[PDB]
Parts: C-alpha cells; structure tokens; sequence
C-alpha cells in the first residue's frame, strides 16, 4: 500500500531587496510591461522579463552586484533577503526535527549553488545533482542518500536532471523551490519519493511567490495539468469510434424483436391498427416519436467514455444468457 | 570559496 | 443571420403483413446464426448477411425478387400499403405539400429510390435524383433544376453517398431519412444540405425507424457512435490547447500580475511584510494552513471542468 501524496502550495512574499530588483526589472523595459510594442515583435523581449522575474522571486543574489559589496560573506542575510529562504529556514528546521528527510528541486542550477552555501552555514549534510553531473557520479549521490543509515539529510536536485525512474524513497518530503512550465516535470520530481518502496506519507511543498508572477504562472500550469488529464482519460475514445461491431453486438441487433416477429400472425404494431390515413393518427405518431427521440438523445448525450467504452472481453463471446 | 560564485 | 436549429424526430414505424413474412423468412433461413452457433471468424460474415437482409425487409419487401405479385409489375396502391414506411411517407408527403414545404428524401439503397420513383409517378410528384451513378455535369444540372425560383419540383431523391459532395439544397426545408447510415456523420452530412447558411425556414428531419425490429436497435448504436465522435472532437480541443505555447498576451498577463502592487511597495512584500525575519511555528502553521486552503480551492476550480 502506497499512501497518496500531500501537495501544499506555500504562498510567499518578497524581501525589501527583492522588491527593489523586481521594480528595477520592470523599469528596465516598462514599455514592454505596458504592452506598448506591436503585435509583430518577437516573444524574446517578454520572455527575458519573465526569466529575470523568476530569478528575482527565487533569490536576489542570482543577479550580479545584488549581494552586498566586497568583502562577500556567507551570513544570515543569505536567508533573510529572499522570502523563500526564510520560509525554507523554518520548514527545514521543522522537517529535521520530526525525523523526515527532504528532496529539494529547482529550475536553476545557480540557485542550488546558493542552497549549497546555506546547507553548510546551517550544518546540513547533503547531496547534489545538477544535470551537469556525469552518469557515474549521480549514481553515487543516489546510493549515498539511499544508504541504510545515511548521513545525508537534504538532497539538492534540478527538476529535470535525475533521469527517469530513479528511486529516492528514503526521503519523505519534497520541496519544489520553484515550479516548471511543464506540470509533468514537477510531478516526476515528486514521484522520486512518491513511488513503490516509500513507506511513509509523501508531502510536497511547492514554494509560490504570492501577488507576483509566480502566482499567475501557477494557474497557467494548473490548467495545463487539467487539460492534460482530459486528453488522457479519453485516450480510448479513439478506438471506440473506430471499433467495428462485435459478434455480441450483431447478435443483439438481429434478435431485437425477433420473437415478436415470429409471433405476429398478421402485421407488426403500427400497421396492425389501420394500414391505409387520418391526419389525427399521423399527428399521434409524430408526437409519440418526438417524445422517444428526446428521451434517447438526453439519455446518451450525458454519458462519458466510461459508459460508452467496450472492454476487450466484450468480443470474447462464450454462450447465451438464456437461450433463444 | 562559496558555491554561489 | 439566424439559422433555425433542425428538429430531429425519429418516427417509429411498424411492418406490413407482407414484411413480417419476409422478416421471418430471413430469420428462419439462417436460424442457426441467430442463436450464435459457429466461430467468430466465420459467423460474423453470416451475421452481417442477416443484417443487410433485415434492413432490406424494413425498407420494402419488393427488394427481394418474387415478393411483388407476378408479371406484369404495375404501380398500384399495393406499392404503398405493402411497406410500413411507404404508408407513413404517403400521408406525410400529402401533408407536407399542403403546408407549402418541399422535401429532400435520402436513402442508403438506390434500388429503393427506384421504388420511390414509381411511387412519385403513381402520385404525380415532380422530382429529380442524384444516386452517385450520375456524372458531375448531370448532378449539377439536377441541383440547378431543384433550386430554381418558382421550381416545379417538390421531391429530391438522393443516396446518402451522394449527399456529402458539397451540394446546396437550401430551397427545401424537410429531410426524410427513409433509412439510416451506420456512420451518423454521413446522415448528419445529408441533413446539412438543407440545414446550412442560406436556409430561411425551419429544417425538419424525420428519421424512419422500424419499431421493435433491427432498425430500432441500430438507432441506439448510432447514438453511441455519435457521442463518441463528439468526445474525440472535444479531446482534440483539449489536445490542441495543451500543446499551445504562451501567447504574447498570455506572457503579458503573467508579467503584469501584481506589477502595480510591486511598484506600490516601499518596504517588504507579502509574507516578508507580515513577519519577514525568523518565523515561529505559529507563523509557519498559519502560512501552511492558509496555503493548503488555497490549494484545495485551486484544484476544485479545475476539477469541475471537463470536455464541456
């Protein structure tokens, strides 16, 4: 039994330093912010503003000259200049207290550089996989973190880098420092821990900068996840329209009313009455038929794929329910 | 020194 | 402009005294296949043969040779009251003409249109016909004859095959599907010859269905295929929408989100403004509690949407 994963969005603010760089970024190209350029201009200018705002929402020290001037010192301000670092400082402190180990994912390898200095400044043992790490080295980092009685506590990874199907079930908590445009890259990052072999409840903390760009980024990726799940559940609707008729289906069509046909010594239902007609009788037919039509349409148009799908055992015709 | 450099 | 939606009405019809005999003869001459004897590789061909004959019987017994009274073969009243659908058609057309309406009549079988032709001659109904035997020039000449202002024609006979060829017959307002195609999109394409841009009146579609026979069971199977096509169409929209990269407006709304409030800020922002230094358990438990609330709120917003 594998326990379903808990996913919690941690909406976070920005330090005064972040606000400064956030304004500085918007001011550098404020005419693009106001949407004053022509519709012909490339996406490049807007995409650049987007990435710099993500760097600002992650940590100000991603920009050169941001961190206070020389001499450069690792300090407490490495934590108190970024809204996520403050939330992370206490979140990790509480994670280590309850005996939980944590994987931390990020989009940017320069941010894991900042987290490396934080881990030593706080005394945390850790591993790290960037995607610039070779095949054999990241194997040792996996096994080191997975070792029975391991010394490590935090695992630093970039969202895409691990590969596919790696096992980090020795950790129980996943911290997404920042999210991906592709919701499947992040879900693959959560499933590093939430997969067969995990015995404890997997909890995923997705850091989100509230009232900023990352809040609107969250909704665009949430829709993409929802739109994805809709394609997936209809993946068998392709076959159903394509599928030809069963031996079970053809048999049911022919047998429909076959007994009453064999019983009829005269004529079938409608023609039993007259067979010549009164416009009252024809207007009675159309009214009765329109009633049956509306019932049929409303009955089927509310169905989904799970009601119209034919299992493959349908064409595995064995015997008759009761004989004909 | 520090990794963020 | 306003194009009135089509009223699609299934009109369920019985079988004549003659039809029941043939429907029994079809079922009896291969009663072993009806029961289900045989393998699937060999009996599906045996069942598919029964299906076509039962559809032929539901249309008209005269499709079988030797059914109609022997030579000479004359068009009389027996051509009408020997088929359930013809009787209903006979009174429907009489009402259709009186209400100033013109009707397109489609069918799967061209040999039925041949029967319908002799019926129209027997009743004096001017008609034209496109059954796919006709060449491109001839089809054009017949379409023009039916749409002409002040036309003499009243009925237009077509094969469902020849329906989806890009022809326009909006000068008629009534569609009668004597029998149905196994692929609903072919019959639905036949309806849009009258129900397309250019029609000014209400298009009414009567779908003849032999009640309590094979044609009634097929009708429900077509509705399954019709709905599954809608779901594939809807899946395509969700597929294309998922593949779309961000628009320049989508990029703009993401950048502008909160941009005014950030410019408005002088100190710290959000959480860092609230406490923003070292955080107690009470600070973290308040964030995680409010955050988990918004996560449930966010997922619920999209979990109630779906191919609608």
């Amino acid at each position: 039994s594998l326990l379903p994963k808990k996913e919690i969005n941690v909406y976070i603010g920005m330090s005064e330093m972040q606000v400064k760089w956030y304004q500085k970024i918007l001011e550098k190209d404020i005419d693009a912010v106001n949407g004053a350029g022509g519709k012909r201009e490339s996406k490049t200018r807007l995409l650049n503003i987007v990435m710099q705002l993500r760097k600002c929402c992650n940590h100000p020290y991603l920009f050169e000259g941001a961190e206070p001037g020389p001499p450069y010192t690792t300090d407490e301000h490495l934590i108190y200049n970024a809204g996520k670092m403050v939330v992370l400082d206490k979140l990790l402190k509480r994670i280590q207290k309850q005996g939980s180990r944590v994987l931390i994912f990020s989009q940017m390898s320069r941010l894991l550089d900042i987290l490396e200095d934080y881990c030593v400044f706080r005394g945390y043992k850790y591993c790290r996989i960037d995607g610039s790490t070779a095949h054999e080295d990241r194997i040792a980092a996996i096994d080191e973190y997975n070792k029975p009685g391991s010394d490590k506590f935090i695992f630093l990874l970039t969202t895409r880098a691990g590969g596919l199907g790696i096992n980090l079930t020795t950790a129980d908590i996943v911290i997404l420092y920042d999210s991906d445009w592709n919701p499947q890259a992040d879900l693959q990052a959560m499933d590093r821990a939430h997969r067969i072999g995990q015995t404890k409840q997997v909890v995923v903390y997705r850091f989100v900068t509230d009232n900023a760009i990352e809040e609107k980024v969250l909704e665009r990726a949430a829709q993409k996840l929802r739109l994805d799940q809709l394609v997936i559940q209809q993946g068998r609707a392709q076959v159903a329209a394509k599928a030809a008729a069963n031996k079970d289906e053809l048999l049911s069509m022919i047998q429909h009313g076959a007994e009453k046909v064999f019983q009829t010594k005269g004529a079938f239902g409608t023609m039993a009455e007259k067979g010549s007609l009164d416009d009252d009788d024809i207007d009675a037919i159309l009214q009765a038929g329109e009633t049956r039509t509306k019932e049929l349409n409303a009955r089927y148009e509310k169905l989904g794929i799970d009601d119209l799908q034919k299992f493959t055992s349908e064409s595995a015709y064995e015997w008759n329910g009761e004989d004909f | 020194g520090a990794k963020r450099h």
